[PDB]
């Protein structure tokens, strides 16, 4: 029917960790610091505006979250206590542009920009309409994820905290069915520039997930064997963006199986989660800043009351191997690029680095290696299991420090005989393999693990090691993984940036490779510029070089894993690929997410494996391709 | 499972003065019920919760096995040994004024070769009613595809085996606590994985093999009792 909030745009003093800050809150009727000044959205309940409603400890800075169903109107009555004027912008639903909230040159009457900027003292009522169009579309979710904020100066107003959730519903947002059992939650990933916002117009950047920093942030439950379903809002004034991972779990966006979850500024996500397992589980951006850190927020699962597989054997060996990037095919110069990167320099080590990789073996002896495939480079063992399958990993260390091999999107993983972890451990990815050891690993693929009969028939994920998830990256240690459902050359591809400068082995190349390992700058920017080896697959500079058929209807798993912050942008030069049910020409992959495009190879000639971030392109990040009959 | 003297132990045997230092290890967070197994439900104040809870700081087979719940007359007593009696015999197994006497119709356990349930494994004389012999050394896998075939939704889990989620899932139906209470239908299959953890087996001080057994669990008392049993061997690795 007809909905009515009552908001008011509330300044307060917020820390980003306490939230006992939230009380100040309330209403009438009649240290340690860092505390910012702040203002947010608060709801009331008469329009008096003496009776605050207690903001939920979970929501933070988050505004009420209105809800309306499908033919509802929604009033809403600002009024702006705050040092400053504010708006009520809606998307996702009719206004009349009185009940807008954005000012422009709209040509309208000066009534009808009092929406548009409401002043300290005063208010304004809003009226919302949810027409038959603003409705689930069927194949959406039973509401839609979206937000009001004031609008009158965005950067200040979403940094000083105005934003809050919108959700409009289909007919039946009454219906009831699980009372909470189903718990739905709002998660607003966001950047607030605490130093960018309407307080003193050398300040911080904070990375909360609903105003909470350092897994702060009370209050996220979820009722065992079922699902929880979270309400997605992106938010910042600048670009930035994040991967958004929990721990133990996939998504469910639109109706495919997400892992990554991938966010950006007013990103609306509607994501399901089933729950399988009693415990903690850290929702976290993934993104190799720690800046990009500080979105971390634990989520509790607590209980409340009311044809015919095959098992892959493999063994797998982490050994350490000189790698050179340009396969000494590159011919270099002497200006620059591809000169600094590669081409042994005086305070260069150039391209040739120790590394240590994934490598196949034959049988437990590791004493013959296997096959190869030059195309699929640096990449340890390309590892398959269709739903229902178990993966036996048999691993060695053959390499000098500890390492690890764990999967990513992979959930029920244990050693081979036993469900306990060893010695002191509480979580296997974190326990380390000594020099010179085997270990045996089970990973069994459910279904929960794969595709969704909505996306494609192989998810695209990978393997590595984690007692240093960065720096054994940059060491070497990276493999794909496909967990597929019931044939191909294979086709694999891996952007990534080899920090070489994180690499455990940084020490001997600077002893082996420098002709001064004596006297070394270790913080020569571009020295270590130098060692940013910007590397699709194995190799930077054309030295990938992929041979397809023409006319062979391939499948490419490609991933971005690497010491990569950006997304990367990816292209084939010449095709256009299969993604997600369309054809596209752009993929758009964030660092550790992997995608699966269907291509077709048709027109022949020899084209580029490239990004598109042209400053990357410029430093390596580029494969070949050339495809010709047979 | 339990851990005394140094065995594995499913069960406390206990009794007036006895005493034991047993230890058990947690590896499932959750509320687990102790409590006195006696059919005699009296036998049922001997029960407690137990909460666990986060603190702070060669190449093992898979054996596969078509089992059906299958409705079957069952015979007590098949052979000609009759003739002693001023003892007893003649009542458990005599026809006539109210005595069904010895023929009593259960349904048992029965392995079948595929999963077309059309052709029976091989059965064997001497383990008669009990089901098939379920063999499954540490670090093996029993995938038991399960078919009805009864009068009444029947089931089979095993007591032993901490690991038994379904096969290809590990979440279950419909608002199924628990696997083990969760009915199987018309004649309806599911297929389970029964995965034989070590904290399952034997312990250097016990047997190569140590004795368990499975059975329907939708009403154990009265499934059990119509025959529904069967052994569940767990065993160690290097007639
Ligand atoms: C959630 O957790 C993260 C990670 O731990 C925190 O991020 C840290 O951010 C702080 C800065 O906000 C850093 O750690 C601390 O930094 C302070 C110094 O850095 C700033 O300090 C002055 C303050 O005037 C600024 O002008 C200057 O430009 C710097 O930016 C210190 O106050 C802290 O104390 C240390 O300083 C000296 C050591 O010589 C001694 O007095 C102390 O012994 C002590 O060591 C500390 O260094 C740092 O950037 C981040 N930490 C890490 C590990 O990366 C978040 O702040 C936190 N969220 C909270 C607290 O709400
Ligand atoms: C822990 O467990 C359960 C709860 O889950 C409870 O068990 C039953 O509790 C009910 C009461 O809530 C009992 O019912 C009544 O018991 C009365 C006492 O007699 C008992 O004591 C003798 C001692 O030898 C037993 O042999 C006997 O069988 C009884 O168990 C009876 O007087 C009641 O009889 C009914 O029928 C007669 C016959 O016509 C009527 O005249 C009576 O008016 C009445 O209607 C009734 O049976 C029940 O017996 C309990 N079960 C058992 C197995 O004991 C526990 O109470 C609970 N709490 C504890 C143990 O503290
Ligand atoms: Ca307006
Ligand atoms: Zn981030
Ligand atoms: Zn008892």
């Amino acid at each position: 029917a007809i909905r009515r909030y009552y908001l008011g745009a509330v300044e307060l003093s917020w820390d980003y960790r306490q939230s006992e800050l939230l009380r100040e809150l309330h209403v009438d009727t009649r240290g340690p610091s860092v505390l910012y000044k702040k203002t947010v959205f608060v709801e009331f309940t008469d329009q008096l505006f003496s009776v605050a409603r207690p903001r939920p400890p979970w929501m933070g800075l988050l505004g009420p979250t209105i809800q309306a169903e499908v033919y509802d109107t929604v009033v809403v009555t600002l009024k702006n206590m705050a040092s400053h004027p504010v708006s009520l912008h809606a998307v996702g639903v009719s206004f009349w542009k009185s009940s807008e909230g954005a000012e422009y040159e709209d040509h309208t009457s000066q009534r009808e920009k009092e929406d548009d900027k409401v002043l300290p003292g005063k208010s304004q009522t809003y009226v919302w309409q949810v027409l038959k169009e603003n409705g689930p579309t069927a194949s959406d979710p039973p509401c839609l994820t979206y937000s009001y904020l004031s609008h009158v100066d965005l950067v200040k107003d979403l940094n000083s905290g105005l934003i809050g959730a919108l959700l409009v519903c289909r007919e039946g947002s009454l219906t009831r069915e699980r009372t909470q059992n189903l718990h739905e939650f709002v998660l607003l990933f966001a950047v607030f520039d605490e130093g960018k916002s309407w307080h003193s117009a050398a300040q911080p950047a904070m990375h909360t997930v609903n105003g909470y920093v350092n897994r702060s942030l009370p209050g996220l439950i979820g009722c065992h064997k079922k699902s929880v379903y979270w309400h997605v809002i992106g938010m910042g004034t600048s670009p930035e963006v994040h991967s958004i991972f929990l721990e133990g779990h996939t998504f469910l966006v639109r109706h495919h199986r997400q892992a990554s979850l991938e966010i950006s500024p007013l990103t609306f996500l509607t994501a399901q989660t089933f729950l399988m397992d009693l415990g903690q589980f850290l929702l976290f951006c993934h993104i190799s800043s720690h800046h990009h850190g500080g979105m971390e927020a634990h989520v509790r699962v607590e209980s409340c009351a009311e044809k015919h597989p095959k098992t892959w054997v493999h063994y797998i060996a982490a050994e350490e191997e000189d790698w050179d990037y340009a396969p000494l095919v590159l011919a270099p110069d002497d200006r620059s690029y591809k000169s600094q990167y590669l081409n042994n320099g005086p305070q260069r080590i150039g391209r040739k680095y120790k590394k240590v990789r994934f490598m196949a073996y034959t049988d437990e002896t590791f004493k013959t290696r296997e096959a190869i495939q030059h195309e699929s480079g640096i990449l340890g063992p390309l590892l398959y299991g269709e739903v229902g399958d178990t993966l036996l990993i048999i691993f060695k260390n053959q390499a000098s420090r500890p390492y690890n091999i764990y999967p990513h999107g992979i959930t029920d993983v244990r050693p081979l005989y036993s469900r306990r972890l060893p010695k002191g451990v509480k979580h296997l990815k974190d326990f380390p393999i000594l020099p010179g050891e085997i270990f045996k690993y089970k990973w069994t693929v459910t279904v929960e693990d794969g595709p969704t009969k909505s996306d494609p028939r192989c998810l695209t994920r990978y393997y590595s090691s984690f007692v240093n998830m960065e720096r054994d990256l940059a060491s070497g240690l990276i493999g794909p993984l496909l967990i597929c459902y019931k044939s191909d050359k294979r086709n694999v591809i891996l952007f990534s940036v080899f920090d070489e400068n994180r690499s455990w082995y940084l020490t001997e190349n600077i002893q082996r490779f420098l002709p001064n390992p004596a006297g070394v700058q270790l913080e020569d920017p571009e020295f270590q510029a130098s060692n940013i080896m910007h590397s699709i697959n194995g190799y930077v500079f054309d030295s990938l070089q992929l041979s397809v058929c023409l006319h062979e209807v391939a499948y490419w798993y490609i991933l971005s894993i690497g010491a990569q912050t950006d997304f990367l942008s990816v292209f084939f030069s010449g095709y256009t690929f299969k993604h997600k049910m369309v054809y596209e020409d752009t993929l758009t992959l964030f660092p550790f997410s992997g995608e699966t495009v269907f291509m077709s190879m048709e027109n022949p000639g020899l084209w580029i494996l490239g990004c598109h971030n042209s400053d990357f392109r410029n430093r390596g990040m580029t494969a070949l391709l050339k495809v010709s009959s047979c | 499972t339990f851990l005394v003297r140094h065995h594995r132990q499913a069960s406390l045997e206990i009794s007036p003065l006895t005493f034991l230092t047993a230890q058990t290890f947690l590896m499932d967070l959750g509320q687990f019920l102790l409590f006195c197994h006696i059919s005699s439900h009296h036998h049922g104040g001997m029960e407690a919760h137990v909460r666990v809870e986060s603190c702070a700081e060669k190449h093992p087979k898979t054996w596969v096995h078509y089992i059906a719940a299958e409705e079957e007359d069952w015979d007590y007593a098949p052979l000609v040994l009759a003739p002693d009696d001023r003892s007893y015999k003649s009542q458990y197994l005599n026809n006539g004024p109210q005595r069904i006497g010895r023929k009593y119709k259960k349904v048992r356990f029965m392995a079948y070769t595929d999963e077309t349930f059309k052709t029976r494994e091989a059965i064997q004389h001497e383990s008669g009613i009990l089901g098939p012999l379920l063999y499954g050394e540490v670090g093996d896998t029993l995938l038991i595809i399960f078919k009805n075939q009864a009068s009444r939704p029947y089931n089979i889990y095993p007591h032993g085996i901490t690991d038994v989620r379904p096969l290809y899932s590990r979440r279950l139906p419909k608002g199924v606590k628990h696997l083990k209470d969760f009915p199987i239908l018309p004649g309806e299959i599911f297929k389970y994985k029964w995965t034989v953890t070590v904290e399952d087996g034997p312990t250097k001080s016990d047997p190569r093999c140590l004795t368990r057994y499975y059975s329907s669990f939708v009403n154990m008392e009265r499934d059990l009792a119509s025959g529904l049993i069967g052994p569940l061997l767990i065993c160690y690795k290097e007639s």
